[PDB]
């Protein structure tokens, strides 16, 4: 299972969740930005690691980070 | 001293081959002019001119005159490309001036590049040639 | 006509203008003064 | 679920075939095993050292055993210039009657392989003359491998497991390796040379049965203990001495003669014995420098902390706490120092051979130079690769604050861009002058070539004594203070440097100038990938958190413009091609220059190496002729295995292009059709895989394609190097 | 036509079939695959879908044309 | 395949043992080891 | 006339028209895949030849994968 | 001159001593 | 096994290295006998792995 | 999980042996009209009027359909439920987890993966060499 970490530089423009193809990410309430929301990763067991969230992140450097960890059936994306 | 080399006027392998030099251009005596010009060089065992680049002024035309002629022109190309790039970055749209050349600004810079060594010395003294290293975008180490 | 001048002032056209002029210098120097290995 | 691999819980529950592949490649990365402590890291490393040492001893024993058993060593020493040395016997049931008759060579009664490692010249020079001595050496090295295999098991036992402070004792290890492993072993080797090798060179059999009875010198050890050391140099071997006999032999055990023995065309064994004894005294003195347990000596931390100036800030502060804590710094220092000296072994054994009649065995000196340069090419790249592993893992910016390591990171943009400058400055011109020389030779005007005499390196040949170039400087000038000092090397050195029948200081021309600049382009650009691999290992502007991802990771995704080959492992991977390309350039230069030197046609190299077509035609096309006719429709010869290996290495090198050009998710989607095909095929779907078939990972086939590239590079050239040299001289 | 003409024609039959294999798989799996099921939204000419699922390097239909050009050169 | 060296019967049996019997045992034992629970 | 004895012309005309034809075949696999990404509408493609080609891609490719391995081993 | 049959066979019996000690080291390093 | 063993001597009988000696059928048998021995070892190692 | 399957002629891209051994994935949505949708396993199928039940091999294939069901139709299907189906009969309901689509912020959702520091404020690997933990873990 990979690790998806969300850092405090989040602006809450929800682009990582919309770029997510595996329903890993969701928006939770937060107080550290103007949009008052931070990305969260409650479902990293379904994380394939394809880093579409990191492409969609507009902040510098990144507010979301995917670290490729142990490979399972779900993370290797196998239909077999 | 180059005892392993010989002058091409006294090199016997050059002398048997300079009489068969091919004409490179439309002049029918191009190879004979090349036979006279290459005779003053230093030739090896098979009569080809071996250039000497160590710094001797006897062989200054081998490397030093090509060095002075290159570094003047290459310093000219580098300076007028640098001076154009500084001039266009103060405009409203500095990006379009590189893909669409401001040609009268380019000719004005290029003709002024004949005094690039006195200009590069002056910009080095003024500090505008070299930027401070703490004022530069830097990698996160 | 003004936009044709901008097309002639594009980076592809002007580098083809410069390299033709540069090759124009070097060919015409090596045609009247060929075979210069040294000075 | 699976117990393989036992050192990684992240890999143990991998359901795919990636578990098997990554279990192999993470096996020796002991730092990242689960539950690994610091002291058990060093203890597993220490026993792995003992296992590796005994594999070296078993490899030398197998070399010694097969020469004694299936070789012609006693037949070879009676005519070393004519008899081909036999490596071992061929036993291949695939051989037809053509290949049996082709490989029944070197006076043997069976198909054999000709030795090109040079061990015959090595064994004959160090006194071995019988197959019984080589057999006794092989059995002893079996016993010596047993004493090191048992010691690794013993030092893994909890009674004899060494503590972490013992592994951190740098002063005790440096004192014992210099005075002992470097010093006593060089003193013992000088002891072997004066007792065994020098008398066996002079026709006197000295063995274990009689070395206590006869002395190496008639004067004994009394001139050693009384300070009259010149007795051991009196009466040397003259120029008419024949190796292995007493005719023309002297009595001196330690001479200082300089150049070469005349018949063997190698160094005098008395010079070799005197060299080893002299460096043994210096190494034993050097192994008394550091403070271990008696107060006197140096503290390495104290030297590094004191060595600081105004231009480097903190200087070498806390480098002792950096090197002694980082195994990758120690490994990268060790691989670089071995990488320098293995190149130095290559550049000195061809120019100063030491083994008898090895300067006439041309295929051996070809194979010896190329092997040591290719090993040194590996050791240099892995030194910088482990320099990058140190920066990813073991580097602390807090403890190394403002020292010489952090200031390399601080100006790393100036380091990489100037290495980028030197590579471009060299490569625009070295390629620029070759392509000029190719075109003007093609256009019928080879006198229009830009040919530069390498005056600066010809001058150094003059300052060592070569008066061929007419420079009167230092040793070429007989009237200088360096020439007139009365050095005893000088009559022997000046004779060897001016004979021209050796490879000591070869005459260099414009072809030699141009290919050293390709070599300089090759060394700088390979370094440029490697320093940039080392200093962008922690991070860069495209990937600041690269140290979080580790050393060897695939990428950072296609976002931020794309991040292919962004890891520091990938700059190891890119520099491997450049190292092979550099080693391709220098070994082509070594082989073609020596092919003209050995054949006498030095004008073949000197007038065709200035342009790349002469490299292509007179070297690659011309010398491959007897290679590719190793087999043909009209039969075979002894170059049939090299012809097959030449085409084998072409196949392995081209197969690596598949893993480097075609990439993963093409093949993963291809396997998914193959997986579907197996699942829906009756009588075959009853057979099911336990590990799911997946494509090789992104890092993996970059390694696998590189391994095919490197194995394909080496087996191609070693076939071409040997068959062109043994087809011409062997 | 002899034995050498038999062998080289089957080489030609082999290398055309691989060039047919790479290009037809690039047409059929242009929209989707078991690896990346939404390649139609990613486009015709995209690099990948990241290092995930083991690595989805060169999954696009452009990259089969990229690999088919080598095999056309080889054929 | 012949041999004038002593113990020429030893490459008669060691070549098909190192060639066949050593990999079929080792890769046999490795296949059980790397695929066991 | 006199083409067949000019061995240069016979070798060059075969080779140039081989290479032109091979390049255009690879472009068929290109614009086949560009159609599938861009212009393939599944609403008007139900149970026709193109929909059914997409419905047995693993049948087509894996047999094409097999015949490439067969031909590569047997040529 | 040449080695004997009993010399080659003795070397193989001696070679069982590194064969057994490498087996002990390999199983110790695996632990 | 009877089906697979029966045709397996065929390739080495007619195309093997012993096909032009007096031991053509012997060398075809030993080729297929040693193939079945690897084949039953491939079965039994599979069954130890797959069903454990 | 009730629902008639969509009218599909069959494909080779669908369920392999993983579906009846490890897990499979079911997507359930309600359609207003009988419409044509592109199957994520290759081919085109027809939505039934009312509830549809489609079993897919991967969670990505269900979400590639759910992305298509939400943006490639003139009435948007924004009620699709995605399940994980096990061979033992137990069904784990996956998407959307709280009944609200995850791009919209919902209360009662707890933050996972948040670290309350920057990505450049991660600790060095030298400080954690033999703890076994990554710089993003501890
Ligand atoms: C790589 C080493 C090196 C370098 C950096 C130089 C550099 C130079 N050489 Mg030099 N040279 C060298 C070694 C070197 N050489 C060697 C080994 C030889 C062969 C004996 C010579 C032979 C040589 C002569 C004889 C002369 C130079 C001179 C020069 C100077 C060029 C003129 C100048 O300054 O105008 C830009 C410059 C200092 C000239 C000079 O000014 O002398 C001081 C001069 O006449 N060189
Ligand atoms: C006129 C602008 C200019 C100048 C003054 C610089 C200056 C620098 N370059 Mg260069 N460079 C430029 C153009 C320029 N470059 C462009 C266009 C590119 C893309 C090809 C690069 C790519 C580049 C590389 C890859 C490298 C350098 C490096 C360097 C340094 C070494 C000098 C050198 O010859 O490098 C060699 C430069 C080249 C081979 C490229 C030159 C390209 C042309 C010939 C320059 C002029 C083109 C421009 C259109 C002129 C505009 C005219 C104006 C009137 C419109 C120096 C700091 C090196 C470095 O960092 O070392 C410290 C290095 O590694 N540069
Ligand atoms: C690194 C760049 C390099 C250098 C230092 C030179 C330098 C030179 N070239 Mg050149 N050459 C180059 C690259 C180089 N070339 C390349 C790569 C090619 C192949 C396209 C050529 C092909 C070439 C030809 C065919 C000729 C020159 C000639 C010459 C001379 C130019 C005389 C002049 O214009 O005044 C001078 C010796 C001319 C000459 O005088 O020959 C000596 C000439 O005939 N060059
Ligand atoms: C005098 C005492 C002594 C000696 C003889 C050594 C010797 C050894 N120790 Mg040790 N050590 C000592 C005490 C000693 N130790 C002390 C007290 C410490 C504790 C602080 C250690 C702690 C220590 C550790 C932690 C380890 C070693 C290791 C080693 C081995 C080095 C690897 C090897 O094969 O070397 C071979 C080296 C040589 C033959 C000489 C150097 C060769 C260089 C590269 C150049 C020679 C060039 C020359 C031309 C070559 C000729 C070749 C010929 C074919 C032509 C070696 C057997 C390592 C090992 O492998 O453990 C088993 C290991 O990691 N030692
Ligand atoms: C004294 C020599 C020495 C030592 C003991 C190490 C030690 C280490 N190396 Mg290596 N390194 C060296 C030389 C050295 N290396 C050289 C010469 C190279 C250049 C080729 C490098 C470049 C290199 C890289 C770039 C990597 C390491 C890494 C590793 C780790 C083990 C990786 C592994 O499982 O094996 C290697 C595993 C394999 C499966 C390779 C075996 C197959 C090879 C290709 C052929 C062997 C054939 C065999 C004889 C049969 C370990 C810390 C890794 C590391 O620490 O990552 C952070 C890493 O990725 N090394
Ligand atoms: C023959 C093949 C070859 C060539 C010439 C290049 C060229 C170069 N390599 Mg290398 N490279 C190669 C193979 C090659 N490489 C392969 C097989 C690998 C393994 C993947 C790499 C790996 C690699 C890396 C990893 C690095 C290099 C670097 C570079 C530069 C080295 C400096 C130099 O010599 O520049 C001078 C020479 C050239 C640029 C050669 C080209 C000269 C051309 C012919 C003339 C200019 C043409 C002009 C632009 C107009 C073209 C017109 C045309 C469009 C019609 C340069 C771009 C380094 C780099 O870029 O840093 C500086 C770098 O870091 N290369
Ligand atoms: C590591 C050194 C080494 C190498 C590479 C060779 C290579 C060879 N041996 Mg061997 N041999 C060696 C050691 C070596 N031997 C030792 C020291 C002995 C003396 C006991 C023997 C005894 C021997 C016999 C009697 C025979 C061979 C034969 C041969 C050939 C075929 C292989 C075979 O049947 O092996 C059989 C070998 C053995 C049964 C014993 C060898 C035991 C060694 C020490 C194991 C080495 C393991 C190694 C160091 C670990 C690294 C592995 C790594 C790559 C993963 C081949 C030329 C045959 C031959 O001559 O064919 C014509 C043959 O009949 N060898
Ligand atoms: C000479 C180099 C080479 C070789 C050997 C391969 C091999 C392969 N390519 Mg190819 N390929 C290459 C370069 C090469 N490629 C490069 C340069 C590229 C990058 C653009 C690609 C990209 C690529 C693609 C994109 C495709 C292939 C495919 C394939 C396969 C062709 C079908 C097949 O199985 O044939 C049979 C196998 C061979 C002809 C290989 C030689 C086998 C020998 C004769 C067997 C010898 C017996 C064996 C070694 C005994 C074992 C001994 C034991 C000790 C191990 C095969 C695995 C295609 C594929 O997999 O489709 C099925 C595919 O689609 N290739
Ligand atoms: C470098 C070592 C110089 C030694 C040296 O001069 O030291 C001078 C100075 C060291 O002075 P400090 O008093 O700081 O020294 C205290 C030292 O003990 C610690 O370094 O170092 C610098 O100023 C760094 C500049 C290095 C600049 C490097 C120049 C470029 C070198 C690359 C070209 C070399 C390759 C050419 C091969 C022919
Ligand atoms: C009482 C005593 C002293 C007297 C000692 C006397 C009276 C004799 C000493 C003899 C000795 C200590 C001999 C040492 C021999 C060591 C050897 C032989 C080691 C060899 C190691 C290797 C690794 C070689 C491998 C190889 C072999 C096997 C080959 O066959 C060729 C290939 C090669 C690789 C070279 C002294 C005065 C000191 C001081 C006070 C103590
Ligand atoms: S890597 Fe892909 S699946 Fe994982 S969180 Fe990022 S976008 Fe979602
Ligand atoms: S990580 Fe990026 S995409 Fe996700 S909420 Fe923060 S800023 Fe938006
Ligand atoms: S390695 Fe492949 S998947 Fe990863 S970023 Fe590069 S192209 Fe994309």
């Amino acid at each position: 299972s990979h690790s998806v970490k969300i850092y405090d530089t989040c602006i809450g423009c929800t682009q990582c969740v919309r770029a997510c193809p595996l329903d890993v990410l969701e928006m939770v309430p937060w107080d550290g930005c103007k949009a008052a929301q931070i990305a969260s990763s409650p479902r990293t067991e379904d994380c394939v690691g394809c880093k579409r969230c990191e492409t969609a992140c507009p902040t510098d450097f990144l507010s979301i980070r995917v670290y490729l960890g142990a490979e399972t059936t779900r993370s290797m994306g196998l239909a077999y | 001293d180059f005892a392993n080399l010989t002058p091409c006027s006294e090199n016997p392998a050059y002398l048997a081959k300079s009489k068969n030099f091919l004409n490179t251009t439309n002049d029918p005596n191009s190879g004979k002019i090349r036979a006279e010009r290459y005779a003053s060089a230093l030739c090896g065992p098979e009569g080809y001119p071996h250039l000497i680049v160590d710094g001797r002024f006897t062989h200054a035309g081998d490397f030093l005159i090509p060095s002075i002629l290159f570094l003047y022109i290459a310093g000219w190309i580098g300076w007028v490309g640098r001076s154009y790039l500084i001039e266009i970055r103060e405009s409203k749209n500095p990006e379009m001036q590189e893909v669409v050349i401001n040609v009268p600004l380019a000719i004005k810079k290029m003709l002024g590049g004949f005094l690039w060594p006195l200009a590069a010395v002056g910009e080095y003294t003024s500090g505008k040639l070299v930027m401070k290293d703490s004022e530069i975008p830097t990698s996160p180490r | 006509m003004d936009g044709l001048k901008s097309f002639l002032s594009t980076a592809p056209v002007m580098i083809m203008a410069l390299l033709t002029f540069t090759a124009g210098i070097l060919i015409e120097f090596n045609r009247f003064y060929p075979d210069l290995l040294f000075h | 679920a699976t117990k393989f691999p036992k050192f990684s819980q992240d890999l143990a529950q991998d359901p795919t075939t990636r578990r098997i592949w990554y279990g192999i490649a993470t096996a020796h990365d002991f730092e990242t095993h689960d539950g690994m402590t610091e002291e058990n890291l060093y203890q597993k490393i220490f026993a792995s050292h003992f296992g590796h040492i005994a594999i070296i001893f078993l490899w030398t024993s197998g070399t010694l055993f097969h020469v004694a058993w299936q070789g012609n060593f006693e037949q070879w020493i009676k005519d070393p210039l004519n008899i081909r040395p036999i490596a071992h016997a061929i036993w291949d049931p695939h051989f037809g009657e053509g290949a049996v008759n082709a490989f029944t060579q070197a006076g043997a009664s069976n198909p054999v392989n000709i030795a090109y490692s040079g061990v015959y010249h090595w064994f004959y020079t160090i006194g071995m003359t019988t197959n019984q001595e080589l057999y006794s050496g092989a059995v002893f090295l079996l016993v010596l491998a047993s004493l090191f295999l048992f010691a690794g098991w013993l030092h893994l036992q909890p009674k004899f497991r060494p503590s972490l402070a013992w592994f951190k004792n740098a002063e005790s290890r440096l004192n014992h390796h210099l005075a002992g492993l470097f010093g006593v072993s060089s003193l013992a080797w000088a002891g072997h040379l004066v007792h065994v090798a020098i008398p066996e060179a002079r026709g006197q059999h000295v063995g274990w049965d009689n070395f206590l009875s006869t002395p190496p010198h008639p004067a004994g050890l009394m001139p050693f203990f009384t300070g009259n050391w010149g007795v051991y140099a009196a009466d040397p071997d003259t120029a008419g001495h024949i190796f292995g006999t007493s005719e023309g032999a002297g009595t001196a055990i330690l001479t200082f003669l300089g150049g070469f023995h005349p018949q063997t065309e190698s160094l005098w064994l008395t010079d070799i014995a005197h060299h080893h004894l002299a460096i043994a005294v210096i190494f034993i003195i050097a192994g008394h420098m550091y403070r271990t347990n008696w107060g006197i000596g140096h503290s390495i931390k104290e030297i590094l902390n004191a060595h600081k100036g105004p231009l480097t800030g903190a200087g070498h502060t806390n480098l002792y706490d950096t090197i002694n804590n980082s195994l990758h710094f120690q490994l990268g220092l060790a691989l670089a120092s071995l990488g320098v000296i293995t190149s130095l072994v290559a550049q000195h054994m061809y120019s100063l051979p030491s083994y008898a009649f090895i300067a006439q065995d041309h295929t051996t000196q070809a194979a010896l130079y190329t092997h040591h340069q290719y090993i040194a090419g590996f050791l240099m790249v892995g030194a910088f690769a482990h320099g990058a592993i140190f920066f990813v893992r073991d580097y602390d910016p807090v403890a190394n604050k403002d020292n010489v390591l952090a200031r390399m990171l601080e100006h790393k943009e100036a380091l990489i861009s100037h290495l980028s400058w030197v590579s471009l400055f060299l490569g625009f011109h070295t390629l620029g002058l070759y392509v000029h020389n190719d075109v003007v030779v093609a256009f019928g005007t080879p006198e229009k070539q830009i040919l530069i005499e390498p005056v600066f390196a010809q001058w150094i040949q003059a300052t060592s004594g070569k008066a061929l170039y007419g420079f009167d400087v230092l040793l070429s000038n007989p009237d200088s203070i360096a020439s007139t000092t009365g050095a005893a090397w000088l009559p022997g050195w000046l004779d060897a440097i001016n004979s021209g029948t050796n490879s000591l200081f070869l005459t260099i021309g414009p072809g030699d100038f141009l290919v050293h600049h390709a070599i300089a382009l090759g060394l700088h650009t390979t370094a440029l990938i490697l320093i940039k691999g080392a200093l962008d290992a922690r991070g860069s502007k495209l990937m600041p958190d690269k140290k979080d991802f580790g050393y060897s990771f695939p990428c950072d995704g296609p976002g931020r413009g794309g991040t292919c080959d962004i890891s520091a492992w990938d700059a190891f991977y890119l520099a491997m091609f450049w190292m092979l390309n550099t080693l391709g350039w220098l070994t082509f230069y070594w082989h073609w220059k020596h092919l003209g030197v050995w054949s006498g046609n030095v004008a073949q190299f000197n007038e065709n190496s200035t342009y790349l077509m002469g490299w292509f035609r007179d070297y690659l096309w011309a010398n491959s002729a007897q290679l590719i006719n190793g087999y043909n429709p009209y039969g075979v010869n002894n170059l049939s295995v090299w012809a097959w290996m030449f085409l084998f290495g072409h196949l392995v090198w081209a197969t690596g292009f598949m893993f480097l050009i075609s990439w993963r998710g093409y093949w993963q989607e291809l396997i998914e059709t193959i997986v579907w095909a197996h699942e829906r095929t009756p009588l075959a779907n009853l057979v099911r895989w336990k590990d799911k078939p997946v494509a090789l990972s992104i890092v993996q086939a970059r390694l696998v394609g590189l391994a095919h590239f490197t194995v394909g590079y080496v087996l191609t050239y070693a076939a071409f190097l040997i068959a062109s040299t043994a087809g011409k001289f062997g | 036509l002899g034995t050498a003409d038999f062998m080289v024609h089957h080489i030609h039959a082999f290398t055309i079939h691989v060039t047919a294999l790479i290009l037809l798989k690039g047409v059929l799996y242009a929209r989707s695959s078991r690896l990346v099921p939404d390649k139609a939204n990613l486009g015709f000419r995209f690099p990948c879908d990241g290092p995930g699922r083991g690595g989805t390097c060169q999954v696009s239909g452009w990259d089969h044309v990229f690999l088919g050009l080598f095999w056309m050169y080889n054929s | 395949m012949d041999g004038s060296y002593a113990a020429s019967y030893l490459p008669w049996i060691l070549i098909p043992m190192v060639g066949w019997l050593f990999p079929a045992v080792t890769m046999g034992l490795l296949f059980i080891h790397i695929e066991s629970e | 006339p006199y083409q067949a004895i000019d061995y240069a012309t016979q070798l060059s005309l075969f080779t140039h028209h081989m290479w032109i034809g091979g390049f255009l075949i690879v472009g068929a696999g290109a614009h086949g895949a560009i159609f599938m990404v861009r212009d393939y509408d599944p609403a008007k493609n139900v149970n026709n030849l193109l929909d059914r080609m997409l419905r047995h891609r693993d049948a087509i490719i894996s047999h094409l994968n097999w015949v490439c391995i067969f031909l590569g081993f047997h040529s | 001159m040449a080695l004997s049959d009993t010399q080659i066979l003795a070397a193989l019996v001696v070679a069982l001593l590194p064969a057994f000690l490498a087996f002990r080291l390999s199983t110790e390093l695996y632990k | 096994g009877m089906a697979h063993g029966y045709f397996l001597i065929g390739p080495w009988t007619l195309l093997g290295p012993l096909r032009d000696s007096e031991y053509q059928y012997i060398g075809g048998l030993i080729g297929a006998l040693a193939l079945i021995l690897v084949a039953t070892a491939a079965l039994s190692s599979y069954g130890l792995v797959t069903f454990q | 999980l009730s629902g008639q399957p969509p009218k599909f002629g069959g494909s080779t891209g669908g369920l392999l042996s993983k579906a009846n051994r490890e897990e499979k994935y079911a997507i359930t949505w309600t359609s207003a009209s009988e419409q044509v949708f592109e199957m994520p396993t290759g081919g085109a199928a027809i939505m039934n009027e009312g509830e549809n039940l489609l079993y897919l091999a991967r969670k990505e294939q269900c979400l590639a359909l759910g992305t298509q069901l939400r943006t490639k139709f003139k009435p948007k299907i924004q009620d699709y439920k995605i399940y994980r189906v096990y061979p033992s009969g137990e069904v784990q309901y996956l998407h959307p987890a709280d009944g609200v689509f995850p791009e919209k912020v919902n209360e009662g959702r707890e933050a996972q993966g948040t670290k309350t520091r920057r990505i450049g404020q991660n600790p060095e690997p030298v400080t954690i060499k033999f703890s076994g933990k990554a710089p993003y873990e501890v």
